[PDB]
């Protein structure tokens, strides 16, 4: 009965109790805003080829 | 509309602040699912929020049933408040 005093936690448990959640990368949340603000630039810039300028404030010719 | 929505997601605090190891180990597991689970829930009212192409078709949600109540019998500028009191010049004049 020599296992019996090995700890009983598994070296598994050890290692899904640590690393519990898969942590966050520094550049997910770059690359997340980065493509949201690319809907910001398209829409609302007044250089950009996608403005809404023209179809929410219409012209006056 | 939409502008009103975005201000309060300005006013989002900065989660990313904590995403070091020295805020992952300190943290209750459960409370640390629930912290990267309210991470990206952000980027999903984010990532929608600033979804101004799709405004355009929203719009044409609202337009239908407003052109229908203007194609009115009686008048397009028709309300209310003037057919009550047009009925009192009709009713309180003699039959």
């Amino acid at each position: 009965d020599r296992v019996l005093s090995l700890p009983a936690v598994s070296k598994n448990q050890v290692l899904e109790n640590v690393f519990h959640t898969a942590p966050k990368a520094p550049v997910e949340h770059l690359e997340k805003m980065v493509s949201a603000n690319s809907k910001v630039y398209d829409a609302l810039n007044l250089q950009s080829k996608r403005v809404l300028i023209w179809q929410v404030k219409p012209a006056l010719f | 509309l939409s502008n009103e929505r975005y201000q309060l997601l300005s006013q989002w605090p900065d989660f990313t602040t904590m995403y070091g190891k020295d805020f992952y180990y300190r943290a209750h597991p459960e409370d640390l699912k629930k912290f990267y689970d309210a991470a990206d829930e952000y980027y999903k009212l984010y990532e929608t929020v600033t979804e101004f192409d799709s405004l355009s078709a929203l719009a044409s949600q609202v337009v239908p049933n407003y052109a229908a109540r203007r194609r009115s019998t009686v008048h397009p500028a028709i309300g209310s408040t003037v057919a009550d009191g047009a009925f009192t010049n009709f009713l309180l004049s003699k039959q």
